[PDB]
Order: C-alpha cells, then sequence, then structure tokens
C-alpha cells in the first residue's frame, strides 16, 4: 500500500 | 507531545469546521489534503512527489489546527492518497525531529 | 540533535563507507535511495505515494550510519529523486517528533 509520501514545490 | 515512529505518526486535524486524520511529513514542503471543499479562492498548481507530478488547487491563508495547535497558511487539495501536514505548517506550531 | 524544519531535513549518511545526503522523512514507511550499483541479492518491488509508483530493488540488512548513528536494516534503490530515510530506519536510531 503507498507509504512514501516525499513531496516538492511547486 | 513526542511522538515516536514505530506506527505512523497520524492526529487530527481541524479544517472548515471538519474534522480529519492527517500524517505528520517532515518530507513534504507542503500541506496536501484529499480531494475536498475549501472556502475561498484558489489557483491551480503542481507539485511532485516519489511517483511524479499531480495538479492541486492552492488556498492561501487557511486556519488548521492541528493536534490541538493553530496554524494558518497554505493548504493544497488534491489526488494525494492520505492528508499530509508537511513543514509549511509542522513550523508553525513548534514541530522538530529529535534523536 | 534537533533537526529544526524551517528548511528540508537533510543529514549526511553513510552506506559502504560512502557519505551521501539523505531526507529524514517521517511521512515515509521505507528507505529509499538514488539509484546506485550496491551489490548483493535484491527484490523488485513498487512503492507509492504522491504521483504514483516506482519500481526499486529491494535489499535487505544494509548497514547504514545517519547522522552518526548506526543502522541497518532494509534498502531500497530505484529512481527517486532524493534520498529517503523512512520510518524503518528513524525508529532505529530513536528519532522522535517533538511540538
Amino acid at each position: 500500500r503507498p507509504g512514501n509520501f516525499f513531496q516538492n514545490r511547486p | 507531545p513526542q511522538i515516536t515512529l514505530w506506527k505512523r505518526p497520524l492526529v487530527t486535524i481541524r479544517i472548515g469546521g471538519q474534522l480529519k486524520e492527517a500524517l505528520l511529513n517532515t518530507g513534504a514542503d507542503d500541506t496536501v489534503l484529499e480531494e475536498m471543499n475549501l472556502p475561498g479562492k484558489w489557483k491551480p498548481k503542481m507539485i511532485g512527489g516519489i511517483g511524479g507530478f499531480i495538479k492541486v488547487r492552492q488556498y492561501d491563508q487557511i486556519p488548521i489546527e492541528i493536534c490541538g495547535h493553530k496554524a494558518i497558511g497554505t493548504v493544497l487539495v488534491g489526488p494525494t492518497p492520505v492528508n499530509i501536514i508537511g513543514r509549511n505548517l509542522l513550523t508553525q506550531i513548534g514541530c522538530t525531529l529529535n534523536f
């Protein structure tokens, strides 16, 4: 199940 | 509080009058909530994650209460798998990492 | 140490004796390293988050050192945009979120 919630701008 | 990381660091938030569960995420620049209605104007934006880029709606200056602490700032709404509280709001509530 | 969240929480890690920068990510269950040609047996896996899924290689019982603190466990390798330390290793070095 999805498990890597890295997030970058924009 | 002090939160260890054996399980996902989930907390209750209140936003636009409603309660939701969100993940405290030091790996996110921004706060991203699952599709929902929020009042006021928004702009289209794109953001990136592990799998690539998605389109979101950017709402500015939105009040949110996170595990009892008040924040007011930018909230992105879009097809994230889970509600995520990112650094933009983690800094408002005084969050640090410690080891 | 205490890491604040005004900036991406990038720290130095050591893997195979070699140094890399990685992001401390409380929003990741697992640890994923940018593509590198690590020796050893591996198994294919998919990891997911914002934007969908990517294909990675799963290595087991790999020693890592995170800001001088030793850890050992599962390390994924693939086309992540940045090296990410996830909870499987953050727990080993006694990392907490505090607010």
